[PDB]
């Protein structure tokens, strides 16, 4: 019974003179439901699922204030360390910023996090006991003195601590038939011969949320990580996933092989053969 | 909800 | 400053029987940096309306995006996803197979 709600914020340069996009989302667990683009038409913090739209006037101003707060000090970020970096003014840059919160089946404050990049790798990160920071190279520290000085640990802290968890609560309460639902994966098994010797057997599963999964083959007892075609899960576009792992078996041995099926939606995990 | 302190320049 | 190649996966949203009304995806991950370009094939020509999630990334900061559009798979019908990215010489193209 585990929730968070995390905020992920990507800040993009462009050569010379331009104005850097801003792009900022909102989950809930696995599930979005803010989002502001700099390119779009808005202006606003703009609602991604239908429960977040409950939220008042007042809201919607609060966090369009806030993320454009937020974008501001990603606009000189970007210049700042452009600086840090001896970099010239003509390529693009990649600023992110992630944070949120974590409470558990109970609804109480888990674990905290707030973690910055620049260019595709760590900067600087909140350590878990929320109080101190991991600077990733020289430049991170020149931040690190910076923030210390500022006391911005204590600051996110308090948030992460206060305000975050209220607000996942709330959107918990709120977007009740969205956000705390479990959708045990629906199964299926595929067959095609591919060629005289060999067959290909591929596991689904489809529809499923939360998106954590194990799927596995095993053949006789010990399995088959190594032999397996396994792809990434992904999203269906509905609010779901969708996962699958194949293998490939000889003609006739098929019935040899099983897929196990892991996801807390399932009371028991599912085991799978090739049942026509 | 964005948090509203603890977002500073680096 | 690290760059990472598009993963390209392209499926259907709901299994695929042919003559119904489906959603194309597109969905390309763990790639670095941010700008990238997404055309929905039909036929190796760009399928009208597609639309898009919003930019977002995962722990390793390598970010992902999917993108869908409607269609109604067939026979003879050849849909794909193209995508192309800094990483990228020429686009990728990845066909859609109903069974992946």
């Amino acid at each position: 019974g585990s929730h968070s709600m995390r905020y992920f914020f990507t800040s993009v340069s462009r050569p010379g003179r331009g104005e850097p996009r801003f792009i900022a989302v909102g989950y809930v667990d696995d599930t979005q439901f803010v989002r502001f683009d700099s390119d779009a038409a808005s202006q606003r913090m703009e609602p991604r699922a239908p429960w977040i739209e409950q939220e008042g006037p007042e809201y919607w101003d609060g966090e369009t204030r806030k993320v454009k707060a937020h974008s501001q000090t990603h606009r000189v970020d970007l210049g700042t360390l452009r600086g840090y970096y001896n970099q010239s003014e003509a390529g693009s840059h990649t600023v992110q910023r992630m944070y949120g919160c974590d409470v558990g089946s109970d609804w109480r404050f888990l674990r905290g996090y707030h973690q910055y990049a620049y260019d595709g790798k760590d900067y600087i990160a909140l350590k878990e006991d929320l109080r101190s920071w991991t600077a990733a190279d020289m430049a991170a520290q020149t931040t690190k003195h910076k923030w210390e000085a500022a006391h911005v640990a204590e600051q996110l802290r308090a948030y992460l601590e206060g305000t975050c968890v209220e607000w996942l609560r709330r959107y918990l309460e709120n977007g009740k038939e969205t956000l705390q639902r479990t959708d045990a994966p629906k199964t299926h098994m595929t067959h095609h011969a591919v060629s005289d010797h060999e067959a290909t057997l591929r596991c689904w599963a489809l529809s499923f949320y939360p998106a954590e999964i194990t799927l596995t083959w095993q053949r006789d007892g010990e399995d088959q990580t190594q032999d397996t075609e396994l792809v990434e899960t992904r999203p269906a576009g509905d609010g779901t996933f969708q996962k699958w792992a194949a293998v490939v078996v000889p003609s006739g041995q098929e019935q040899r092989y099983t897929c196990h099926v892991q996801h807390e939606g399932l009371p028991k995990p599912l085991t799978l053969r090739w049942e026509p | 909800f964005l948090t509203g302190i603890g977002i500073i320049t680096v | 400053m690290i760059q990472r190649t598009p993963k390209i996966q392209v499926y259907s949203r709901h299994p695929a029987e042919n003559g119904k009304s489906n959603f194309l995806n597109c969905y390309v991950s763990g790639f670095h940096p941010s700008d990238i370009e997404v055309d929905l094939l039909k036929n190796g020509e760009r399928i009208e309306k597609v639309e898009h999630s919003d930019l977002s990334f995962s722990k390793d900061w390598s970010f992902y995006l999917l993108y869908y559009t409607e269609f109604t798979p067939t026979e003879k019908d050849e849909y794909a996803c193209r995508v192309n990215h800094v990483t990228l010489s020429q686009p990728k193209i990845v066909k859609w197979d109903r069974d992946m």
